[PDB]
């Protein structure tokens, strides 16, 4: 088991952890993490960026009172750092089965808005517009749904199973992809209002799938124990199968700088939570982690670099490209 | 594996044939591995490890029934007899031997057929597995938390074997080599500290107050040692 | 084998390999069908349409040739009725009086015997003109509309809105006068309500038929009385609902109002709320079986030997009959399904098989309607959010599954304050698991409901002190420790932190942390173990 | 008397996907292939046990049935208590077309016999009676043999078991008609019409 490369301490226990994946137009990267009844909003720059730093520079930028257990983020495309017009944006989901949209200018305003309609938990949320105005979230009421900034439901589609993950197509207009518990991947188009295609896994449940940001004929997925590539259009079959865990895995994260790497964690376990991160051309993870009990995978926009949250730490694995 | 087989009869063939004419590495290789388990032999003449522990288990299994048709002492007899004389054979191999595989799938078949809970820690001693070695498969076993114990509902008597290693070994201490006695009896100590923590944070019986009186009694007998 | 072109022997492929099978064959299809790099997403779905609907007219051919009309089989002496299909054996099964009367052809029955019906002829006649209504209704309704109503039981939306919007839309759109030619014929009924209420009471040897064809068959027969007498059900709330728009034909009256509204909504509400709930659940080994099929085989088969004995049937004489059997079988099965016994079986075998989500969604559909096993339905629950990592959703069905702990044997089994005992049972869960977090809020939960007993106490905060000490929080496992009733226990805790905090060489923390009189116990135990530890120096004696 | 007017059909559906390991038997009788021969329409039928409705007979909710296609006839044991094996058998009598209710079933105190006329020839086979198999009260379930499970030991080319009809005064062409029996004195009787327009035994 590798040590992480960097740790920082945090107040309480991290349930989620999502690096920006947009430009901020800050030099550091911008880190959101969910704890019991708060969102923490952080900077984070990195030795590998900027040789002034040694190790890891770790700085909280603001903390929002969530008053629950935060169990996804969504960052918005319109969050920015620029001095002339800061503006951070972000959607969370938590137990109550409300969404939350925050909006600050990293000053002293700071509104929130509550989304309600889920009737079941929600399991996962993206912004689904390039613009920012539009968030899509799944759940175990069996619905994916769309939603303005507003708070108005634009859209609902109905799934066969629970909603277990939701991603935006990175470069394709219009395309969300939805994960059913049951082992279906949807594709919708959010301008017809219809399902495009689907993929099936070979195990289930199917619990988190993501884009490849770098190859986006790529997807990959969790589903039981293993790791499943599908590669359209040229088959709705895997490409690769593999174990990725021994008992349940749980997250599946595509590395946004390279299209051959992953990272995969197993499900809250007795053994403490392994994360393993692997590269297509190897069979078996190039880098094995232990987080004692972690939950949240997030990869670094630029940096081979991936983080989990865990008891009162952030753990960060630099992957040797 | 004759004893194993009902007697195996082709294992008749198979030892006249070896008595009869000189046998060629390959040959004997393929035929005797498939034919009847022979790792120690094979470890042997070379001088999966996973799939060699499969076919031990599978060997013992057969000397199993062959005792289901017998007295149920009897039986083990027959059962600890043959284990030890093919342990002899691969004693120097560890490869060709599952020390961890054995000691779980062989505690396990004791919880199945209720057994003594001295009989593992007497029989590995027996082989001349060092006491200090064998601590540490039980204490690894024990703290690997393997949910098979509670659904036998024993784990008691899991920690009551080790109870059981732990005092022969009080008992007779000549089994461990001069040289070692002092940091060995330590070793004891803190792990009885460690199981006192452990069974003070269950709930209490009359069978566990005899334990942890038992436990006391020989902490104060270490120390005295010491 | 047709599309494929290829003389492969076919493998006798389970039903998965084959669906694999047909979907990679037809996506190849698909494949060579587009010859530019350049294909609009318009003329892509195009030509995926034009390649299944292609493969689906040649399963058809096929499905029409083994479908070819044989023979019949009547057995003399136990009457057994066979009908030989070329590809298959259809058994006859007598037909119950309901779903007889609502399937006959309109002109048939106008010669239906009403002795047979009911003892009472005008009941009799006005089963039949009720019956003569809903299929009026039925003969109109569109797809989408029947379509609207299965979505509406799906997405557990109320069938009664969705009964009256249909009702709209059959209105708006009344180009025949039908609603006219009902309203006529619900005239020459003399008591609807009557005829409502008897169609609506009439709706609500284990090794032998052991068979998966006797299975299958009998688990079909399930599903079509159930979908039958669901579109009853929906066509009878829509009637119901213009029954009380055209009923203001009046005014309302107190004593019919009064009467009529408490006895008929209670009756109504014990009624389409429980067939919904009975569909819901119809809807819900090499071989292909339904999940009905499976709990039959696993559970409910289990019971009839002692349906076949409750009955009178002490005398082990009397012959078997076919028709007295399969009802009685079919009846309690419906029952079990009907989530209306105690039985409290097929959501515990989900949780304790491979398969959870289907039992979600079977208590999903079930718990809106069905009171019982509810207890039990939030158990399953419980297990299946424990399993998709939902822990705390977890807690709060194992907490509303207590309740139902009064007169319940499966929590005594567990036994041989019942809130503490359910909280150590949920920790031992928690601790297998291994999320040390939960296991000191949940223990911080138990010690309030602890009150008085002080063992139970010593424990839990013993349990508590244990996992803030493997977490490495140093300060809550000596606070832990400090409140902890028991002194034999608090020392063998005092004697834990000692040596974990020397092993970790958190050294700092330990000189800070207060011990009372127990000084001399710390230099008691480093000189025990440092004289009994070889020359060899570490940390002890330092 | 519940009147029970209306039935409706359970499909018995078949969904081992196993197809009933066919136990596939070839006969072939001693007669040359008519090219341009009368295609017969596919037949099916049926036969039930003596003491079948008896609740201690070992022939209990047993039957047998059959389908017939040009040169084929598949035989089936079904018990509805029992899951049979070796329950089904295919046997194909090759260049003779099965005859539209050519399959007749006869049961003795010690055997089951199946008559089975065809265009050309007729048959017997000899099958053991359910309560002839089994000596033991005590048969675990899981392995109760259909009465077809030792089909494959009985000698078909036996000329007690095989006859085929003679052309004069033989059988009328294009005729479906034919009824086969056992005598009191267990002798096997075949009755098809003959091209004089009688009845040929």
């Amino acid at each position: 088991a590798s040590n992480a490369t960097y740790t920082v301490d945090c107040e309480d226990y991290v349930h989620v952890v999502e690096f920006n994946p947009f430009d901020s137009g800050e030099a550091g990267s911008l880190l959101a993490y969910g704890g019991i009844s708060y969102v923490v909003i952080a900077s984070c720059r990195f030795q590998e960026e900027d040789s002034t730093v040694e190790g890891i520079e770790f700085k909280t930028l603001k903390t929002f009172h969530h008053g629950e257990r935060v169990v996804a983020i969504a960052w918005s495309p319109e969050t920015r750092c620029d001095a002339l017009l800061p503006l951070l944006r972000f959607a969370t989901a938590a137990g109550d089965k409300k969404i939350r949209i925050f909006t600050s200018d990293f000053q002293d305003k700071n509104e929130y808005k509550v989304i309600e309609g889920h009737s079941g938990y929600i399991n996962d949320l993206v912004f689904c517009s390039p613009e920012g105005t539009d968030i899509a979230s799944v759940g175990d009421d069996h619905t994916c749904r769309i939603w303005d900034l507003d708070g108005k439901q634009i859209a609902m589609f109905i799934l066969r199973s629970p909603g277990m993950s939701v991603a935006w197509h990175p470069e394709g207009a219009f395309k969300l992809m939805v994960a059913e518990k049951t082992g279906t991947i949807r594709f919708y188009d959010l301008t017809t209002h219809q399902a495009i295609l689907s993929l099936e896994s070979v195990q289930v449940p199917l619990m988190s799938a993501d884009w490849c940001v770098r190859n986006t004929l790529r997807i990959g997925a969790v589903a039981g124990n293993d790791w499943i590539i599908w590669e359209m259009p040229r088959s709705s079959y895997p490409q690769d199968n593999k174990p990725a865990h021994a008992d349940r895995a749980r997250m599946f994260r595509w590395s946004k700088c390279n299209e051959n790497v992953f990272a995969t964690t197993g499900y809250p376990g007795k053994m403490k939570s392994q994360i393993a991160i692997h590269h297509l051309a190897h069979p078996q993870p190039i880098l094995i982690g232990t987080a004692p009990v972690g939950s949240g995978l997030s990869w670094h926009r630029r940096l081979p670099l991936c983080v989990v949250g865990g008891y009162r730490k952030l753990f960060f694995w630099l992957t040797e490209m | 594996l004759t004893r194993q087989y009902s007697h195996h009869s082709t294992v008749g063939d198979a030892v006249s044939q070896l008595d009869s004419q000189l046998m060629d590495i390959t040959k004997m290789f393929g035929q005797y591995a498939d034919p009847f388990r022979l790792s120690e032999c094979k470890l042997a003449i070379i001088h999966d490890p996973i799939l060699v522990q499969t076919l031990w288990q599978d060997i013992i299994d057969k000397e199993l029934s062959d005792s289901m048709g017998n007295s149920s002492v009897d039986r083990m007899q027959s059962l600890h007899l043959k284990i030890t004389s093919l342990g002899k054979i691969y004693a120097s191999t560890p490869r060709y031997f599952p020390l961890e595989f054995l000691v779980k799938y062989l505690e396990q078949q004791v919880c199945n057929f209720s057994w003594d809970a001295g009989f593992v820690t007497y029989t590995m001693q027996e082989i001349n597995v060092p006491v200090p070695k064998l601590l540490e498969v039980y204490d690894h076993l024990f703290k690997a938390r393997d949910p098979w114990w509670s659904r036998m509902k024993k784990p008691l008597h899991l920690l009551e074997s080790i109870y059981i290693l732990l005092s022969g070994y009080v008992q007779e201490p000549s089994k461990v080599p001069s040289y070692e006695r002092r940091r060995f009896t330590t070793l004891c100590l803190d792990a009885i500290s460690c199981y006192l923590v452990e069974l003070q944070s269950m709930d209490p019986a009359p069978a566990l107050l005899n334990t942890v009186s038992n436990f006391k009694s020989l902490q104060a007998k270490l120390e005295r040692l010491s | 084998q047709i599309l494929r072109k290829g003389s492969g022997r076919v493998l006798d492929l389970s039903w998965e390999e084959l669906r694999k099978d047909v979907t990679l064959t037809v996506e190849n299809e698909i494949q060579n069908a587009v010859i530019d790099y350049d294909v609009s997403q318009e003329e892509f779905r195009q030509i995926n349409i034009e390649n299944w609907c292609k493969f689906y007219t040649c399963c058809l051919q096929y499905q029409e040739t083994l479908s070819r009309p044989l023979a019949l089989l009547v057995h003399p002496d136990t009457n057994m009725v066979c009908l030989l299909r070329k590809g298959f054996l259809s058994f006859l099964a007598p037909c119950s009086l309901v779903e007889h009367l609502y399937l006959v052809p309109a002109e048939h029955l106008l010669t239906v015997d009403e002795s047979v019906i009911s003892d009472d002829i005008d009941a009799a006649s006005d089963i039949v003109n009720l019956i003569q209504c809903l299929r009026m209704i039925a003969d109109y309704i569109s797809e989408d509309m029947a379509y609207l109503m299965e979505s509406a039981c799906c997405h557990l939306q109320s069938p009664e809105r969705v009964a009256e919007q249909i009702l709209e839309d059959l209105i708006a759109n009344d180009i025949d006068n039908i609603m006219e030619n009902i309203q006529n014929k619900l005239q020459d009924t003399r008591n609807p309500i009557r005829a409502i209420g008897f169609l609506l009471q009439n709706m609500d040897l284990s090794t032998l038929y052991g068979s998966i064809t006797a299975s299958s068959v009998v688990c079909q027969a399930i599903c079509k009385i159930s979908a039958t007498r669901f579109l009853i059900c929906r066509d009878l709330l829509i009637l119901q609902h213009l029954l009380l728009r055209l009923g203001d034909m009046a005014l309302i009256g107190a004593g019919q109002l009064l009467h009529s509204q408490q006895e008929l909504i209670p009756r109504a509400a014990q009624l389409l709320l429980s067939y919904y709930m009975i569909r819901w659940g119809s809807q819900c080994t090499s071989g292909i079986q339904t999940i009905v099929e499976l709990f039959f085989e696993d559970v409910a088969r289990k019971h009839f030997p002692h349906v076949f004995i409750q009955s009178g049937a002490s005398q082990l004489q009397e012959p078997l009959n076919w028709s007295d059997l399969i009802k009685r079988i079919t009846n309690y099965l419906l029952q079990l399904l009907w989530p209306s016994n105690p039985n409290f079986q097929f959501a515990e075998c989900l949780m304790r098989n491979c398969q959870y989500t289907q039992l979600q969604e079977y208590v999903r559909l079930l718990l809106p309607w069905c009171q019982v096993n509810v207890g039990s339905c939030h158990f399953m629950l419980a297990q299946c959010y424990l399993v998709a990592g939902e822990g705390h959703k977890a807690l709060d069905c194992f907490s509303q599954a207590a309740s139902e702990v009064e007169r319940e044997d499966f929590l005594e089994k567990l036994i041989r304050s019942p809130r503490l005992q359910y909280y150590n049972r949920v920790l031992r869960l928690l601790e297998d698991v291994g999320l040390p977090e939960l296991v000191i809020q949940l223990a911080t939960i138990a010690i309030g409901e602890a009150s008085d007993d002080w063992r139970s106490q010593a424990a839990l905060r013993t349990r508590i002190f244990k996992h803030h000490l493997d977490m490495g929080h140093n300060n809550q496992a000596y606070d832990a420790l400090t409140q902890i009733p028991d002194p034999s226990r608090q020392l063998d805790c005092l004697r834990q932190l000692v040596v974990v905090l020397c092993e970790r060489s958190q050294l700092q923390d330990l000189v800070e942390f207060p011990y009372v009189n127990l000084h001399n116990e710390v230099v008691g135990i480093i000189e025990s173990r440092a004289r009994a530890v070889d020359l060899m120096t570490h940390n002890y004696y330092e | 008397v519940n009147l029970e007017r209306s039935y409706m059909e359970l499909i018995g559906a078949e969904r081992e996907t196993s197809r009933r390991n066919f136990r596939d038997l070839s006969l072939r009788p001693d007669v040359n292939l008519v090219i341009g021969g009368p295609k017969y329409a596919d037949c099916a039928g049926g036969y039930c046990y003596s003491e079948s409705s008896s609740l201690l007979s070992a022939t209990r909710n047993r039957f047998l049935h059959w389908t017939s296609y040009a040169d084929t006839l598949e035989l089936v044991e079904i018990s509805l208590d029992i899951n049979l094996v070796n329950n089904a058998v295919r046997l194909r009598i090759l260049n003779c077309s099965i005859l539209p209710g050519g399959v007749h079933i006869c049961e003795t105190p010690n055997n089951i016999v199946v008559l089975i006329l065809t265009n050309q020839t007729v048959h017997r086979l000899i099958l053991p009676h359910p309560s002839r198999m089994y000596r033991s009260e005590i048969i675990s379930d899981s392995h109760i043999q259909s009465i077809f499970t030792d089909i494959g030991k009985t000698n078909f080319h036996d000329p007690s078991n095989t006859y085929v009809i003679p052309a004069i005064p033989g059988r009328a062409p294009n005729t479906t008609a034919s009824t086969a029996w056992l005598s009191s004195d267990g002798e096997a009787l075949f009755a098809l019409p003959s091209i004089s327009g009688g009845i040929l035994v």
